[PDB]
């Protein structure tokens, strides 16, 4: 149960780039740096996963979700 | 190399020193990024004086042949022609240090310090040892110096028509070893990677997902890709430091600030180069991304993962730093930076 301030500064870490949300190709390249390589497909999946809203990235409030377990 | 430009000179940081955190920064993948260390403090740290941690808050001296240290007189630092208010503000900063392992210590410098001071025009000649400066805190005291057998000086003054000298005395080490400025970091920007066996200590067991699903579990889904998210949850998490910031670290019995695993780890292995060079500790403590009382200087020091380095106004160090990001370093930054409108973000900032 980290704190709002705390979920962010975690949250910038997979928004590499400018934009308060998550893309698949951030996600990529932090599973990659993470020891896990994976394809296009496991990407999307992991993206579909967390995205609540089906805009095709993950915002702020659908981290903060299941960032939980 | 030593010093390859501009940057690494006006940065104050020996040359040797810096060899090794040019070093550190290749070696651990990540930028290391400095605020600029007082000239006067450059020699001292190099023939080895030891640094100041945070159980100090007693101020330097810029000026007479005790520029770089930190005089137990505050009318011998650079606190001078103050208020009477003020040199007793500054007189018990001193006291809570002489009770807490801080030593008093009578000032000795070595030869080649005394050739930096005059070259330096800080001490203006001397009679065969008896100084002389255009300090105004030349015109309250009186400077000599007496050489030793050893060909280190003690200096000793007095005040203005006002009858015996005696040693100047300078906070030093619990082990009396007298101490200068240190190196202050601004920031560490670790490469992602550097993070990978942390996440997987916490999540798997220290396994890969594909290894450790194998391995516990048997012969779309929905399993591993939660295992994934939460490797990936688990790596910022240990990147950004998130559960160690919350409480101080101490080293031995110094405190040594609030600092992430991996600060702790670069600071060590600083540290050992600046050991290995023939100084001392020169990193005391952690990042500004955790110091309460931000401070902002407009120069900044910058030593990238590559080697590179160079020097940024805060301007430069936003898109740097964004650049950097690009690249994998992961940065947060110091929590108050925000609410006074001088955050290096330029995202929502915000839920
Ligand atoms: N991570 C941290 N945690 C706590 N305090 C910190 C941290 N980083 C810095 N500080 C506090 C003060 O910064 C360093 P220090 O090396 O004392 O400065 P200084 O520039 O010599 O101060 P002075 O000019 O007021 O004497
Ligand atoms: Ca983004
Ligand atoms: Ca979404
Ligand atoms: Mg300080
Ligand atoms: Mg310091
Ligand atoms: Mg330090």
């Amino acid at each position: 149960t980290d704190s709002e301030e705390e979920i962010r500064e975690a949250f910038r870490v997979f928004d590499k780039d400018g934009n308060g949300y998550i893309s698949a190709a951030e996600l990529r390249h932090v599973m990659t740096n993470l020891g896990e390589k994976l394809t296009d497909e496991e990407v999307d999946e992991m993206i579909r996963e967390a995205d609540i809203d089906g805009d095709g990235q993950v915002n702020y409030e659908e981290f903060v979700q299941m960032m939980t377990a | 190399a030593g010093y390859a430009n501009a940057a690494d000179r006006e940065s104050g940081i020996p040359a040797a020193v810096l060899d090794g955190i040019k070093a550190v920064a290749k070696e651990k993948n990540a930028t290391l990024m400095f605020r600029l260390v007082n000239p006067h403090s450059t020699s001292l740290i190099a023939e080895g004086v030891a640094t100041k941690g945070l159980g100090v808050h007693a101020k330097s001296s810029d000026w007479g042949l005790q520029a770089g240290y930190i005089p137990v007189n505050p009318n011998l630092s650079k606190l001078f022609g103050r208020a009477p208010e003020v040199i007793a503000r500054a007189d018990n900063d001193v006291n809570s240090s002489l009770a807490h392992g801080h030593t008093a210590v009578d000032l000795t410098l070595s030869k080649e310090r005394l050739d930096y001071l005059r070259q330096a025009g800080l001490v203006t000649g001397m009679a065969d040892g008896v100084v002389a400066s255009n300090h105004a805190g030349y015109e309250q005291f009186e400077f000599r110096v007496k050489e030793t057998s050893d060909g280190r000086y003690a200096v000793q003054y007095r005040r203005k028509g006002g009858d015996d000298f005696e040693a100047v005395k300078v906070i030093g080490n619990a082990a009396g070893i007298p101490l200068t400025a240190d190196i202050d970091m601004f920031a560490i920007m670790p490469h992602l990677s550097n993070f990978r066996d942390s996440a997987r200590s916490s999540v798997t067991s220290g396994d890969s997902v594909t290894d450790y699903l194998a391995r516990t579990r048997r012969a779309l889904d929905r399993e591993r890709i939660d295992l994934l998210w939460k490797i990936a949850r688990a790596g910022a998490r240990s990147a950004v430091g998130t559960e160690a910031r919350r409480q101080f670290r101490y080293d031995g019995d110094m405190n040594i600030g609030v600092i992430t695993d991996f600060e702790l780890e670069v600071r060590n292995a600083l540290n050992r180069r600046a050991h290995a060079v023939g100084a001392q500790d020169v990193v005391q403590h952690g990042t500004e991304q955790n110091n309460p009382f931000p401070e902002a200087d407009e120069k900044i020091f910058v030593v990238s993962a590559t080697g590179e380095s160079q020097m940024l106004t805060r301007g430069q160090l936003k898109e740097y730093i964004g650049q950097q990001r690009g690249e994998g370093y992961v940065f947060y930054e110091n929590r108050a930076y925000g609410v006074a409108g001088k955050s290096l973000f330029d995202d929502g900032l915000g839920a």
